[PDB]
C-alpha cells in the first residue's frame, strides 16, 4: 500500500535533477522492491536511504514506525523471562511411560507391599511390570530401601516406593525426585 | 468405624478473582493519558 | 490469613466434623476461628453442604469443609477454588454399631476393592464432571493476539486515513493544474494514464 | 561476504554522478572499508551512510540488521539483571 499511494500521488514524482530544473525528468524512487526495503528497513530499527516526501506516504511512513515500535519494545519486555533454559523432561511421567520401555531397568523392595501389589493386580499396565520383575528378579527387586535408593543414583534405575518415604529422600537430596502422581492409597497401621 | 474408603482433609473454599484481561490497547497504559497528551503537545509543538 | 481477618466471614456445617474440629483444637491459630464462629454462630454456620456453596457464591464468604466434596465442585463451577493446603487428614468410613460382625468383614471389603482399583474407578466415575477450564499456569506469559492487538488496528486505521490523504492530494494537484492546462474532470483521467504506466516517463 | 557480492552482483555498479554521465562513470562503492562500517554501522544500532542497492545485498542487509536485532535485544534484557545486583543471602537467617 505505500507503493500503490507513492505510483498514485501526484507529488512523489520528483527530480534528481540538482543544478536547474528544465523539464521531463521527474520519477519515483518507490520501486515495488523498494517499498519492502522501506518496510523491513524501519521494521528492523536501522532506517532506510529511502525518506518519503508528500503526506500522504509521510503517514504511511508515520503509522509504520509508530507500529514497529510498539513490537520492538513489546519484544524487548518479555526477552528477559525467556532467555531461561529448561531442564529436560524425564523420559518417564506414569506408570503408563515406564512400563512401556526396556531402558530403564524399574524394581521394588522384595518382600514388601510393593511387589506384593504388582504380584496380586490385575490392571493391565502393572500386571506388564510384574511380568517384568519376575523375569530378572535377581536384579531388579533390591534388599532394602537404601538399596533402591542407591542404585537409582548409581545408575539408570526407576524405584517403585511408598510416597512418604520420598518425601524424605527429596528434601535431602535434589537430584532425585518422585516422577508421576500416586499409584495407590494405603497407610502405615500400628500392626496387632 | 470401618477402615476408610476415602481420605478428606478440611479445607477452604472460596470464589476465584476474576482475571481481567489486558484489553488490545494494552501498550498505551505505561504512560498516563495526560502525558500522551503531552507528548503529543510536545511534537505538535516543538516542530512549529 | 484467613483467621487474621474479620473482612471475609467463614464458618462450616453445623453438627458436622468441622465444627467439632475447631471446638476441641488446641491449636492457636484454629481456636481464634472458633472463637470467631462462636459469637456470630447463627450467621456463619450454615445447615448443609448446599448452602456453604451457595453462600459463597451470593456473598463474601470462604466455606469450611472436606477436601473431596470441593474436588466436585471445583469440576463443576470455574469461578471457585480450594483455597491452601489441607488443614488435617481424616476418611470416610462405613460405620457400624458399638460391636458388630460386620465391620471386620468390610474391612476386608474395602481392601479388596482398592487394590483392584475400583475405588478409583468409582471416584473417577463421579468427580470427573466438565474438566473445568483449568489455570493460567503461571508462567512466562508469551504475548498472544489478545494483549497487543490494538497496534495492528491503528496500523489499519493509520492506512486507511492514508489512502483519503492521497486522493485528497490527487484532487488538490488536479484542481491546480486545470486553471490553465486541460478541465476538471479530464485532466484527473489524464494523470491516471500517467499513473497506471508501467515505466518511468517525465 | 558482502564485499564478495557486492563485486559479484552487478546492479551494485551504479555511476554516482546525478548529472547525464553520457559514457561510463559506474562506481562500486562497498571496499573493504566500506563493507566492514556497514556491519559494525548496524551492529553498534547506528546505521551507515551507505546502503545495499542490488537485492542480491539487500538480504545481507536484511539479515545482519535481524541479527543485531537480536543481539542488542538479548544484550540489553539480560543486563537489567546483572546490574540489580542480588544481594549477600548467606542461607542463614534464622533459627528454623
Ligand atoms: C515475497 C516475494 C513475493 C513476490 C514479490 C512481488 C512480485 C514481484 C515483482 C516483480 C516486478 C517488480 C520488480 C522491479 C521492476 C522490474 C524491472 C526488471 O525486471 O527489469 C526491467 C528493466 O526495466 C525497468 O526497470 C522498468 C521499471 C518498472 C517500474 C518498477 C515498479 C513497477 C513494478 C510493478 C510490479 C507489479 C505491480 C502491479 C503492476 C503495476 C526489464 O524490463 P522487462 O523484463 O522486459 O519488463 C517489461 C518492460 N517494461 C516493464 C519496462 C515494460
Ligand atoms: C510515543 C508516541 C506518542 C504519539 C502521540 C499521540 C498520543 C495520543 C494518545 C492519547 C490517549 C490515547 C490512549 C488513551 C489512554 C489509555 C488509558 C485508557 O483508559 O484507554 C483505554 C480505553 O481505550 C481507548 O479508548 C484508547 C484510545 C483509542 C485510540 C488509540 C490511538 C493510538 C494513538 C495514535 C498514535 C499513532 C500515530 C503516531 C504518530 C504517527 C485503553 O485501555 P483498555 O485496554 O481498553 O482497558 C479496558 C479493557 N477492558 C474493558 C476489557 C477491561
Ligand atoms: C502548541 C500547543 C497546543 C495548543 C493547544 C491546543 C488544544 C489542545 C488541548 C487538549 C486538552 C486535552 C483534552 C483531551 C484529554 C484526553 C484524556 C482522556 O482522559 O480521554 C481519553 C483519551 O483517549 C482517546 O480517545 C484519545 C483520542 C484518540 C487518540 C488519537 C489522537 C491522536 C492521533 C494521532 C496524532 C497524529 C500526530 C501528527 C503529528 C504531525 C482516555 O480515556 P478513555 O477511557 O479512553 O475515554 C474514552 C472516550 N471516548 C468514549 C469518546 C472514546
Ligand atoms: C487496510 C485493511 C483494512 C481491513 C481491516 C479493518 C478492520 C478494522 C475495523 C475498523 C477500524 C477502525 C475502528 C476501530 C474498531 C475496530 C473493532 C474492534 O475491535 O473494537 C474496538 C472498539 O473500538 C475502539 O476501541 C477503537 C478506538 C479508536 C482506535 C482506532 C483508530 C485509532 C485512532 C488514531 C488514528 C490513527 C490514524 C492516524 C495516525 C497519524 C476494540 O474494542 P473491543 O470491542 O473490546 O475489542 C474486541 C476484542 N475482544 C473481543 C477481545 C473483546
Ligand atoms: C535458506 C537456504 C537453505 C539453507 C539450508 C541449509 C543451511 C544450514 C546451514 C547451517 C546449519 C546446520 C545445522 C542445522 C541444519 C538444519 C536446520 C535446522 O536447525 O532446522 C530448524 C528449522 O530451520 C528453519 O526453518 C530456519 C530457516 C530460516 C530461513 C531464513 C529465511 C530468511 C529470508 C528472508 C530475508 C528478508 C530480506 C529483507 C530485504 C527484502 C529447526 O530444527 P531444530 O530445532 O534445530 O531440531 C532440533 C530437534 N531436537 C529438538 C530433537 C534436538
Ligand atoms: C521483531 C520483528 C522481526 C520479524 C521476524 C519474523 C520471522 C518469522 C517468525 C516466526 C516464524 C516461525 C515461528 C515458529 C517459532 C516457534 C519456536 C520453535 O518452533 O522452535 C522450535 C524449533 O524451531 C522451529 O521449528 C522454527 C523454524 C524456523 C525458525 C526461523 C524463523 C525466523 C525466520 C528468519 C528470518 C528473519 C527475519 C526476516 C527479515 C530479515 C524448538 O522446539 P520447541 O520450541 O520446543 O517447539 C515449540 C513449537 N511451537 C511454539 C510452535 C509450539
Ligand atoms: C470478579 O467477581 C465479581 C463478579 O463480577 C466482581 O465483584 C462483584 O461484581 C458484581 C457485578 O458483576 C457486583 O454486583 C458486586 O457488587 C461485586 N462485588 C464485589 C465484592 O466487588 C469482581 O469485581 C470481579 N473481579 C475481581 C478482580 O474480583
Ligand atoms: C513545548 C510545549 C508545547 C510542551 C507542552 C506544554 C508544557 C509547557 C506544559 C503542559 C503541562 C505542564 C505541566 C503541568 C503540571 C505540572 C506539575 C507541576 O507541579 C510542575 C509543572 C508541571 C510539570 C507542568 C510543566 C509544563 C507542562 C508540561
Ligand atoms: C493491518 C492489516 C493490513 C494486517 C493485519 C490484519 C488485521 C486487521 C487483523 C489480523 C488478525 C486480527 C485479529 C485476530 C484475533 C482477534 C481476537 C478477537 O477476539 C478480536 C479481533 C482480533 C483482535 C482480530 C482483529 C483484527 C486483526 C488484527
Ligand atoms: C485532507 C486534505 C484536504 C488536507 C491536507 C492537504 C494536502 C492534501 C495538500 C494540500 C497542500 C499540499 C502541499 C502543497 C505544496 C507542497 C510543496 C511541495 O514542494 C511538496 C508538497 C507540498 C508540501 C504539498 C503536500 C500536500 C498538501 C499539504
Ligand atoms: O489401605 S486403607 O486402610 N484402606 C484403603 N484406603 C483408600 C481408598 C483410599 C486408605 C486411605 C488412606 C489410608 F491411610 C489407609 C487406607
Ligand atoms: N513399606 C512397604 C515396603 C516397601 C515398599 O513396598 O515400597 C511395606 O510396608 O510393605
Ligand atoms: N463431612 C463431615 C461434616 C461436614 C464438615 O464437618 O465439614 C462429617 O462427616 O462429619
Amino acid at each position: 500500500v505505500l507503493f500503490v499511494i507513492a505510483r498514485f500521488s501526484p507529488y512523489e514524482w520528483y527530480n534528481p535533477h540538482p543544478c536547474n530544473p528544465d523539464s521531463d525528468v521527474v520519477e519515483n524512487n518507490f520501486t515495488l522492491l523498494n517499498s519492502f526495503w522501506f518496510g523491513v528497513g524501519a521494521l528492523m530499527q536501522q532506517g532506510s536511504e529511502l525518506m518519503p516526501k508528500a503526506l500522504s506516504t509521510r503517514i504511511v511512513g508515520g503509522i509504520w514506525w509508530f507500529f514497529t515500535l510498539i513490537i520492538i519494545s513489546s519484544y524487548t519486555a518479555n526477552l528477559a523471562a525467556f532467555l531461561t533454559v529448561e531442564r529436560m523432561e524425564s523420559p518417564i511421567d506414569s506408570a503408563d511411560d515406564l512400563a512401556k520401555q526396556t531402558k530403564i531397568e524399574y524394581g521394588a523392595v522384595e518382600d514388601g507391599a510393593t511387589m506384593t501389589f504388582f504380584k496380586k493386580s490385575k490392571i493391565s499396565t502393572y500386571d506388564k511390570m510384574w511380568a517384568f520383575m519376575s523375569s530378572r528378579r535377581q536384579s531388579v527387586l533390591v534388599k532394602s530401601n537404601e538399596e533402591g535408593i542407591q542404585r537409582v543414583l548409581t545408575s539408570d534405575y526407576a524405584f517403585l516406593m511408598e510416597s512418604t518415604t520420598i518425601e524424605f529422600v527429596t528434601q535431602r537430596n535434589c537430584n532425585l525426585t518422585q516422577i508421576g502422581g500416586l499409584i495407590d492409597s494405603k497407610g502405615y497401621g500400628v500392626g496387632t | 468405624f470401618s477402615k476408610p474408603f476415602m481420605t478428606l482433609g478440611i479445607s477452604i473454599l472460596y470464589r476465584k478473582p476474576n482475571g481481567t484481561n489486558p484489553g488490545v490497547f494494552s501498550f498505551l497504559n505505561p504512560l498516563s493519558p495526560d502525558i500522551w497528551m503531552y507528548v503529543l503537545l510536545a511534537c505538535l509543538g516543538v516542530s512549529c | 490469613d484467613l483467621a487474621k481477618q474479620t473482612k471475609i466471614e467463614y464458618g462450616a456445617v453445623e453438627d458436622g466434623a468441622t465444627m467439632t474440629f475447631f471446638k476441641k483444637s488446641k491449636i492457636s491459630t484454629y481456636d481464634k476461628m472458633w472463637a470467631f464462629m462462636s459469637s456470630r454462630r447463627q450467621s456463619v454456620l450454615v445447615k448443609s453442604n448446599e448452602e456453604g456453596i451457595q453462600r459463597v457464591l451470593t456473598s463474601d464468604y470462604a466455606f469450611l469443609m472436606e477436601s473431596t466434596t470441593i474436588e466436585f465442585v471445583t469440576q463443576r463451577n470455574c469461578n471457585l477454588t480450594q483455597i491452601g493446603g489441607l488443614i488435617d487428614s481424616k476418611g470416610y468410613g462405613v460405620g457400624t454399631p458399638m460391636g458388630s460382625p460386620y465391620r471386620d468383614k468390610i474391612t476386608i471389603a474395602i481392601l479388596q476393592l482398592q487394590e483392584e482399583g475400583k475405588l478409583h474407578m468409582m471416584k473417577e466415575k463421579w468427580w470427573r464432571g466438565n474438566g473445568c477450564p483449568e489455570e493460567e499456569s503461571k508462567e512466562a506469559s508469551a504475548l498472544g493476539v489478545q494483549n497487543i492487538g490494538g497496534i495492528f488496528i491503528v496500523l489499519a486505521a493509520g492506512l486507511v486515513l492514508s489512502v483519503f490523504v492521497a486522493v485528497g492530494e490527487f484532487l488538490y494537484k488536479s484542481k491546480k493544474n486545470a486553471q490553465l492546462e486541460k478541465r476538471s474532470f479530464c485532466s484527473a483521467m489524464v494523470e491516471e494514464l500517467r499513473m497506471s504506466l508501467k515505466c518511468q516517463r517525465r
